[PDB]
């Protein structure tokens, strides 16, 4: 019942490196496909397998590798990462001749960045900007904004936490991070989000607001020799407190 | 499981006219299972250039099949059709009757 | 045209 | 090209009917699908259709006309959470490839009963050297733009939802790193209303 | 008049001689139009009518893919059924499948069907209502349960009440010359002595299309099935059909006996006395 699973959600690799992306499937489907999705070309099929033990090449197979040794698992190998394999990869599964609803179901995806040098990998700096007195005096409402800035790759998740619990109920985050310098492949990224509460909820100094950015980068394993701090997978937070005016 | 003997009809496509070209047909129907040997004979000796339809079936599941060849009939030449199938104790020859 | 769905027996 | 789709971005206000067309080119196609994809997430299936006519599931209605080779999808009474890209998908059989459209990007803009467009400046609660202009509470007829030189960054317009007044409001943010810039000047690259409120 | 599109499928297993033989045949009415044989050269669905060669590469790649899929479900079915009845690994078994649709003279849907057999007897068949299955014995009950998972209702219906009627309609305009013709039977009567007291009266019909024809015996009003010998309707090979009926007659009374021929190509039903 659990559907198509796929691990990991995010990945950075340098040029040359190998990784495999796992994919699994709870439903006894015979037919499993691998796709990549790209900004100008939509979904494109890489490899596919119409039953256990058998597989074949899709429209974009080059650089990629696949085996279907069991009916459950369809791992995709990338044996030498090239920067042009930066994409979102979606595993997918459909019945084939196995009988069920004819529908193909997709995995939750793997977002992969392939970088030339991994001195390009930077974590975000996070800041919280406190509501203007003007807005409070003009609308009786108060918008906090959060800036997540200067990170690479664009592999972040933003969430607001008020008084310890996570809020969804006043927030708007940008749907995609913005390129800070749209001329470079190295280019670092920035992301904004908005939390708006009432004036009497902001002006209470008991209320703690925290902007959280989960960032995905290197692992603790990785070879690192800059005097800059090693840009691992890490959470970077910023906060503010209610100002009693 | 089920076995069924074939029904064998040997006949010509157009009405038979001596010295005029035609087609000799062996229609085998009503059989089961589908494994079947069918040859056409000219005076007992086996014809090579014989063609056949695709295996298909009737409403009762029994298979049918048409074997056919070009020929040019004479007064003397005797044509027949030869069928072999598990239901038959020995292979079966049905001679082509001309007014039939 | 053939039927593009079939289920095993 | 196999599956021809509505290019986008298609803009609809809330409550309105969104109508997505899709055309395909294999005559022998036999299964027809609609997928919904939120940005950052995977395509989720929402409608399967197989025979000519209408199929209705909730606020969705898909149609099929095999004779003109056309799959459609009406989204009746648009919710805010309908904002996605909608992927049209078509196949011929169990073993035939599932052919996908490029997707049409659908935006549901909110009912904002009475706006007042305004630009505010926010200082931070720390020492991360920049400052933020918040263009907010504006009309859903209003675009926000992005150029200048490279020092000033503007984000695209997004919607928040305060579920206690039934208050929704659009907003967009501009900032610069090292700067000599101000907020009543930061959205000069856009078209901004005559009653845009710059306070203090 | 009425029309049909039917596909017939035969799968026979070959214990110790490899993968089952697989044979698929397409028909519109009594005219065959496509075939696939697992033993043939091409390993593609192949044309068997002039008017269907005009279908493009994508039709043929399509049909080939789908029939290769058909072959494969039958391969698995032979093993499933051998399991279902616990029959030994060492016997040849046969699966036949037939589906399609009937339309009326307006070319609208009339009836759809999908029949299945294992070793020549009924296995499972689709009821007229197109939701529900008649299963033959206990072992087919498991197939019924399997095929009565909720989503199948839609699928069945979609092909038989939709795609089957769409494409049969397409085919009937595509070969109007071939399929929409009626060929009238050429009538004919031959008499022999067979016993010197008895005569055999044989009544004939050559060159007719479609194959449904009715020949019956009759003596000056009241009919006969007792002395009646029908043969099976048999193809001439040119796309028309041939049939005969005979009775054993107390001779001297071949005046008061009429052959009666019914065909849909006939304007009036034909009556033939021996003269």
């Amino acid at each position: 019942n659990a559907g198509v699973t796929q691990t990991p959600k995010f990945q950075v690799l340098k040029t040359g490196q190998s990784m495999t992306l796992q994919c699994a499937q709870d439903m006894n489907h015979e037919y499993m496909s691998w796709y990549r999705q790209d900004p100008g070309m939509g979904l494109r099929l890489i490899h596919y397998s119409v039953g256990a033990g058998i597989t074949d090449q899709g429209e974009v197979p080059n650089g990629y590798n696949v085996s279907r040794s069991t009916t459950e698992d369809f791992p995709l190998r990338l044996l030498s990462a090239a920067p042009s394999q930066t994409s979102v990869y979606f595993c997918a599964s459909r019945p084939g001749l196995a009988g069920g609803r004819p529908e193909q179901y997709f995995g939750p995806g793997t977002r992969l960045t392939v970088t030339e040098d991994l001195k390009n990998v930077f974590p975000p700096e996070v800041a919280v900007f406190e509501p203007s007195e003007a807005e409070i005096s003009h609308t009786q409402k108060a918008t906090l904004v959060c800036l997540a800035t200067g990170f690479y790759p664009d592999h972040v998740e933003l969430s607001w936490w008020v008084n310890g619990k996570e809020v969804h109920s006043g927030v708007s985050t940008d749907p995609q991070p913005l390129k800070e310098q749209p001329a470079l492949n190295d280019s670092r990224y920035a992301l904004s989000s908005r939390l708006r509460v009432s004036a009497t909820f902001w002006q209470d100094p008991r209320n703690h607001f925290r902007c959280q950015v989960q960032f995905y980068g290197l692992s603790e394993n990785d070879e690192w020799t800059q005097d800059r701090a090693k840009p691992v997978t890490q959470i970077v937070s910023a906060e503010a407190w209610g100002r009693a005016d | 499981m089920i076995q069924r003997t074939p029904k064998i009809q040997v006949y010509s496509r157009h009405p038979a006219e001596n010295g005029k070209s035609n087609f000799l047909n062996c229609y085998v129907s009503g059989f089961h299972p589908s494994d079947i040997e069918v040859d056409l004979l000219k005076n007992g000796e086996r014809i090579e250039k014989v063609e056949h339809s695709d295996l298909s079936f009737s409403k009762d599941w029994s298979f049918y099949l048409l074997y056919y060849t070009e020929f040019t009939p004479t007064e003397k030449d005797e044509y027949a059709c030869r069928v072999n199938h598990v239901t038959l104790s020995q292979p079966k020859i049905v001679k082509w009757d001309r007014d039939m | 045209m053939l039927w593009g769905y079939l289920q095993y027996v | 090209k196999e599956v021809e789709q509505n290019s986008g971005p298609l803009s609809v206000p809330e409550g309105a009917i969104a109508s997505l067309n899709c055309t395909y080119s294999d005559r022998g196609s036999q299964s027809f699908f609609w997928y919904r994809q939120y940005s950052g997430k995977s395509p989720e299936l929402i409608m399967s259709i197989y025979s000519n006519g209408d199929k209705e599931d909730g606020r969705f209605t898909a149609q099929l006309n095999k004779a003109s080779q056309y799959v459609s999808l009406l989204i009746r009474d648009s919710q805010p959470s309908d904002s996605a890209t909608y992927l049209c998908a078509v196949t011929t059989d169990s073993w035939g490839k599932l052919q996908f459209g490029a997707g049409t990007q659908v935006v549901v803009t909110p009912d904002i009963q009475n706006p007042d467009p305004a630009v505010y400046q926010l200082r931070d609660s720390k020492s991360s050297d920049k400052s933020v202009c918040l263009f907010t509470d504006f009309d859903s007829q209003t675009n926000v733009s992005q150029s200048k030189d490279s020092d000033v960054y503007i984000t695209d317009k997004t919607v928040l939802d305060m579920r206690s007044m039934d208050f929704k409001s659009n907003s967009a943010v501009a900032w610069s790193n090292k700067s000599d810039f101000a907020c009543a000047n930061a959205f000069n690259n856009s078209i901004i209303p005559e009653d845009t409120f710059f306070p203090s | 008049g009425s029309h049909s599109m039917r596909y017939f499928f035969t799968s026979v297993s070959r214990p110790g001689r490899g993968e089952p033989r697989f044979i698929a045949v397409g028909y519109v009415d009594d005219t065959q139009f496509v075939r696939f044989d697992s033993d043939a050269a091409s390993q593609r669905m192949e044309p068997r009518a002039p008017w269907i060669e005009q279908e493009g590469p994508e039709y043929w790649d399509g049909e080939t893919r789908k029939v290769k899929a058909h072959s494969q479900t039958h391969r698995v079915d032979l093993g499933t059924l051998r399991g279902y009845y616990n029959q030994s690994e060492a016997g040849s078994h046969t699966v036949q499948r037939m589906y399609g649709c009937d339309v009326g003279s307006d070319w609208r849907f009339l009836r759809g069907y999908h029949q299945y057999a294992y070793d020549g007897k009924d296995y499972i068949a689709l009821k007229e209502d197109l939701r529900s299955w008649t299963a033959a014995d206990m072992a087919a009950q498991t197939t019924k349960h399997k095929w009565e998972a909720a989503h199948v209702a839609e699928q069945l219906r979609a092909y038989l009440e939709g795609t089957c009627v769409e494409w049969l309609r397409r085919y009937l305009e595509n070969g109007k010359e071939t399929l929409q013709r009626t060929d009238a039977p050429k009538t004919h009567m031959t008499h022999h002595a067979v016993s010197d007291h008895e005569a055999t009266l044989r009544c004939w019909a050559l060159s007719f299309y479609p194959a449904e024809i009715t020949l019956t015996w009759q003596r000056d009003g009241e009919d006969q099935t007792q002395d009646t010998e029908l043969v099976e309707t048999r193809p001439a090979g040119d796309g028309t059909f041939q049939k005969w009926a005979a009775v054993v007659v107390p001779s001297g009374q071949e005046q008061r006996y009429t052959c009666h021929v019914q065909h849909e190509g006939l304007p009036k039903p034909l009556t033939l006395r021996w003269e």
